[PDB]
RNA sequence: CCGGGCACUCUAACGGGACUGCCCGCGAAAGCGGGAGGAAGGAGGGGACGACGUCUGGUCAGCAUGGCCCUUACGGCCUGGGCGACACACGUGCUACAAUGCCCACUACAAAGCGAUGCCACCCGGCAACGGGGAGCUAAUCGCAAAAAGGUGGGCCCAGUUCGGAUUGGGGUCUGCAACCCGACCCCAUGAAGCCGGAAUCGCUAGUAAUCGCGGAUCAGCCAUGCCGCGGUGAAUACG
């Protein structure tokens, strides 16, 4: 009926609502293509379905927000994982090792004083 | 601090412009927050007394 | 062709080449090309002669140019200086008008750097 | 690195043809952090590829890598208080960076109007054997085995 | 240029504020500055009683000042009017009417305040110092109180060079969070200098 | 229909003072709605540590304020009976609005 | 490119003080520190003395001097 | 670039609007 | 948006979670290598935190303070000037020298903050800075607000130019008692050096560098390109 997958990446969220369809993608009430396309990386948001091989027995209706539209993407990719092995938790011995599962831990580090961006020490020249 | 400076405190400034504003402890005239109106030094002295409810060494 | 001046541009936009003229910057070619309803896009060897008589007719007397312009100018700055003002000494000793430092790099004002020792 | 051995970098396979050494070209390309920029100019340097040449852009871009690996190199060292100039093999990761950095900075060495039309004439160029990359390659294939006599300074 | 003052490196656990209220953008510095002047004027006709803390809360223009004495007979005088005369003095300052409460310090030399003042004032007589030290410290550590270390600052016995006395015994972990370590810092006033001293009393784990 | 809006600078004084407010209108009241986070304000202060030039350590500090949202439900006239007067907390602030 | 408002504005100090010496005559040399007052035409021909900061230096003013400041015609420091 | 007075980037870098960065 | 409901997202309190626990190999052990499972492992990433002491390091100019010195002035008030002086030299930065670019139009995603003698939706006048009117907001509920790079389309077609906006002329706005010395901002005109930089030298090992914008403290205003933070896109390389 209906298989729901979180995911996240870098400040982004997206909810992902597996319904097997078509499959033709809804995002935020726009195509997949009218918010991507422009992007190259948008196809790996896709890559859970190709990783089982089924791209077309699911359609998708996934809500995004949050951090810029790569993140989004990444967040899209995990929340089709999360759904997909929801799904059918034998596709998770062959999602380990793509490693579709895992949540990118990936920050932008925190700034700190005495230097430019949290790591760019200012430049000296000593004379 | 000069004692005479300490005259900031002025209900006739003879200006809206000339009043600023000054740290009511040690009488410092730079880097004089207003939310305390205290100046840095004092703020971070009062701070590590702990005269300061809900100020918290920030870290993350 | 020949507009408001001795001035000739060719082969280009024509607000690109209206930029050409001294009191014409982009602003004012796109004024000139808007009331005188020609496309700016056109070069200005696809202009017709009655277009280049009309921007001629419009530019030429409606606001002041090249030599009126450097003239006044000059007699705005020469003024500065003969009524012993403050920015006509400024002009008198070749430095920044406008209230700029001249400790350091103030140099566009006062030409090459004339190093000296120490 | 001091300590550790400083384990190479895993790039993410490409998104068109499938291959981590585009995904390295696009990152030599990148520029200011612009990925996407990149990827236009590469994909749009393929599609020249093509109508150009029969040959799938793919083979292409891998036989001119192929032609730009340097064998031997020629790095400096300081012996009896001179300098100098010592040939020596090349690690194939070296080969391999080496290769895509003279790639990309000999595309923008040439006239062509834009990005995508150098990347894509320097990939044919260097494909059939020439351009400023196989003159790099041929340059340091030149300095090193022209010091022969410092072989056994190989270290 | 080193080690940080643990009271606010602690102010989170292990340790409260001496102040506990809210108060709006608009009103948070009048309220500091009253309790400023509040703590100052106390401080001012306490310290022959051996004050340790000045409590300060509010809830709405009425303020429970509680004071920690070591002595509360002297902070009370006789029959109270001590006490009178303290909150007479407290209303003319601030016309917030509030009360005011003491609380005795039982064993006063487990509060490094207490500890310290001591010391200055064994100083301030033209004692030895690093006998002053070592016997405070001794002090300390002979009634509970895991850790104890009391520093006194430069021109040590009158000399012309700045010194250090070090003087410590028990176990003083400041980089641990969980000490609970009571710190006092009191001056020394003499006819040839400034003399700082630093009281550090280490108790309890978690 | 009340809107309560509690401020405070800590969370455990608000947290308690909101439970005490959730136990002392249930049994009075009708089934309450719990309080609601409302996030908080951080305001943060940078100073350099020393009293001289040494820019680069300014051992920031902050100042948070948090805020409560009990909000109940079918203001009954019984509940303000165990309301109204009873608490325990000091360095929190109560907001009451229709 | 300067500009201050509408309603120019003139220090008061001397400016009843230039009217009050043409109600009378052409009286010499005044002596005025506000140099951030602007010029009216009711002072041309008359001579004021502008202080420097160190001294007061007798500015005359003429016909093309009205809209400046007394300041720009007493310069304050000294170059060379 | 950031520079120039009547351009977006120079609008959006001074933090000003104008003739050459309107407000919609 | 209304009815409607706390599943999800978020918000903020608590708690769980990773300890070389398990598997294989080595090892006397500690541990090391690899693997499984897992969101994550071998310190998961980042802070706060920086010993006995050293530099007779820095600051009596934040404050406190011993001694010395001035007390019809070395104290105090005020106006104005100065700290913004320019033959020159260096340090830190900002903006660039362009087509992986510039410009115009349309359009799409963020976090952290600030806001009542305040933020100011929106309407009108104005090319605009802005002014007049005026809704809301004690603020997850209103406002600052537009994020920018990006995408789509179009213009420019390698030229000191639709690169780059210094300098100067002129006309204005706002703050303020007052913008001459000595403010920012808007508009017209002006269009400089600069074609990637000698000897030399600096930062950074992953969401880092690079690049893009956003906020804040001080502040009437502001010379902020500074400083402290925030998020967007996101590399190269490490034999030794
Ligand atoms: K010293
Ligand atoms: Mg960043
Ligand atoms: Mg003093
Ligand atoms: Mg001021
Ligand atoms: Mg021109
Ligand atoms: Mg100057
Ligand atoms: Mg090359
Ligand atoms: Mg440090
Ligand atoms: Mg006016
Ligand atoms: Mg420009
Ligand atoms: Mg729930
Ligand atoms: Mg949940
Ligand atoms: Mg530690
Ligand atoms: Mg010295
Ligand atoms: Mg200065
Ligand atoms: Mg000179
Ligand atoms: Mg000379
Ligand atoms: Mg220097
Ligand atoms: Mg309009
Ligand atoms: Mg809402
Ligand atoms: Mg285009
Ligand atoms: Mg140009
Ligand atoms: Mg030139
Ligand atoms: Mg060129
Ligand atoms: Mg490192
Ligand atoms: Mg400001
Ligand atoms: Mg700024
Ligand atoms: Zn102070």
């Amino acid at each position: 009926e209906q298989y729901y997958g979180t995911g996240r990446r870098k400040e982004a969220v997206a909810r992902v609502f597996l319904r097997p369809g078509n499959g033709k993608v809804t995002v935020n009430g726009q195509d997949f293509n009218e918010y991507f396309q422009g992007l190259v990386r948008a196809v790996a948001a896709l890559e859970p379905l190709r990783a089982v091989d089924a791209l077309g027995h699911f359609d998708a209706y996934i809500t995004v927000r949050g951090g810029g539209k790569s993140g989004q993407i990444d967040a899209i990719k995990l929340g089709i994982a999360r759904a997909l092995v929801q799904y059918n938790p034998d596709y998770r011995a062959k999602l380990k090792p793509l490693g579709f599962l895992t949540r990118d831990a990936r920050v932008v580090e925190r700034k700190k004083y005495g230097k430019h961006k949290a790591r760019r020490a200012p430049q000296y020249s000593k004379r | 601090a000069r004692k005479a400076l300490i005259e900031k405190a002025k209900r006739t400034p003879k200006f809206k412009v000339r009043a600023y504003t000054r740290c009511v402890r040690c009488g410092r005239a730079r880097s004089v927050y207003r939310f305390f109106g205290l100046c840095r030094i004092c703020l971070r002295e009062l701070a590590h007394k702990g005269q300061l409810p809900g100020v918290r060494k920030a870290s993350w | 062709a020949r507009i408001a001046g001795v001035e000739i541009p060719r082969n280009k936009r024509v607000d690109v080449a209206l930029t050409y003229i001294y009191g014409i910057g982009k602003a004012r070619a796109k004024e000139a090309l808007e009331k005188t309803g020609i496309n700016p896009a056109t070069r200005v060897k696809d202009l017709t002669e009655a277009e280049v008589v009309r921007l001629r007719e419009y530019v030429e007397n409606t606001w002041k140019l090249e030599g009126e312009l450097r003239a006044e100018v000059a007699a705005n700055i020469k003024r500065l200086m003969d009524i012993g003002c403050y920015r006509g000494l400024r002009h008198r000793r070749g430095l920044p008008v406008r209230g700029q430092r001249t400790r350091t790099n103030a140099r566009t004002r006062k030409g090459p750097r004339k190093t000296v020792a120490g | 690195a001091r300590r550790r051995r400083a384990e190479v970098r895993q790039l993410q396979p490409d998104l068109v043809y499938g291959d981590v050494l585009v995904t390295a070209f696009i990152n030599k390309i990148m520029r200011d952090g612009k990925k996407n920029l990149a990827a236009r100019i590469f994909y749009d340097a393929c599609k020249i590829i093509q109508e150009k040449t029969g040959q799938e852009p793919l083979k292409v871009f891998k036989q001119a890598v192929e032609n730009v690996k340097p064998r031997m190199e020629v790095r400096s060292r300081r012996v009896g208080g001179a300098n100098y100039q010592v040939p020596m093999e090349v690690s194939p990761r070296r080969q391999q960076s080496l290769a895509l950095r003279w790639l990309v900075q000999a595309a923008n060495q040439r006239p062509e109007r834009r990005a995508a039309v150098r990347i894509a004439h320097e990939l044919m160029d260097a494909a059939e054997g020439k351009g400023g990359a196989v003159k790099k390659k041929e340059d340091v294939e030149r300095m090193a085995e022209a010091n022969r006599a410092y072989a056994h300074y190989r270290w | 240029g080193n080690k940080i003052h643990p009271i606010g490196f602690r102010l989170g656990i292990t340790r409260d504020w001496e102040s506990r209220w809210y108060a709006g953008k608009k009103q948070y510095r009048h309220l500091l500055l009253e309790d400023q002047r509040i703590r100052g004027l106390l401080e001012k006709e306490l310290y022959s009683a051996g004050l340790a803390r000045v409590d300060i809360e509010r809830a709405a223009d009425n303020v429970a000042v509680t004071v920690h004495v070591a002595k509360p007979g002297v902070v009370i005088g006789r029959g109270g009017e001590r006490i009178r005369v303290l909150r007479e003095e407290l209303a003319k300052l601030t016309g917030k009417n509030v009360a005011l409460n003491v609380q005795e310090v039982q064993n006063p030399n487990l509060s490094a305040p207490l500890v310290a003042q001591r010391v200055a004032e064994q100083i301030e007589r033209r004692f030895a110092v690093r006998r002053a030290i070592k016997q405070a410290v001794q002090r300390v550590m002979e009634s509970g109180a895991k850790g104890a270390k009391v520093i006194v600052s430069g021109r040590i016995g009158g000399a012309e060079q700045a010194r250090t006395e070090w003087a410590a015994q028990g176990r003083v972990p400041l980089h641990t969070l969980r000490a609970n370590i009571d710190y006092g810092f009191a001056l020394a006033r003499t006819t040839y200098g400034v003399l700082g001293v630093k009281a550090y009393i280490f108790l309890g784990e978690v | 229909k009340i809107r309560i809006k509690l401020r405070g600078f800590d969370h455990k004084t608000l947290d308690a003072s909101a439970q005490k407010i959730v136990e002392a209108a249930r049994r009075s009241g009708a089934q309450v709605s719990g309080p609601i986070p409302l996030p908080t304000r951080v305001r943060r202060f940078t100073v350099i540590r020393g009293p001289f030039k040494h820019k680069d350590s300014r051992e920031h500090f902050e100042l948070r304020t948090h805020n409560r949202l009990v909000d109940i439900i079918n203001p009954n006239r019984k509940t303000i009976e165990q309301l109204m007067t009873l608490d325990l907390p000091t360095g929190v602030e109560i907001e009451i609005k229709t | 490119p300067r500009s201050l408002k509408k309603g120019v504005f003139v220090d008061d100090h001397l400016l009843e003080k230039v009217l009050e010496l043409n109600a009378k005559g052409e009286k010499r040399l005044i002596k005025t520190w506000s140099r951030r007052s602007t010029i009216v035409p009711e002072m041309v021909g008359h001579t004021i003395a502008v202080y420097n900061g160190k001294q007061h230096v007798p500015v005359y003013i003429t016909e093309n001097m009205v809209g400046h400041k007394l300041g720009e015609f007493a310069p304050t420091r000294t170059y060379r | 670039g950031k520079g120039d007075r009547r351009t977006r980037r120079g609008k959006i870098w001074r933090g000003t609007y104008g003739k050459y960065r309107p407000r919609k």
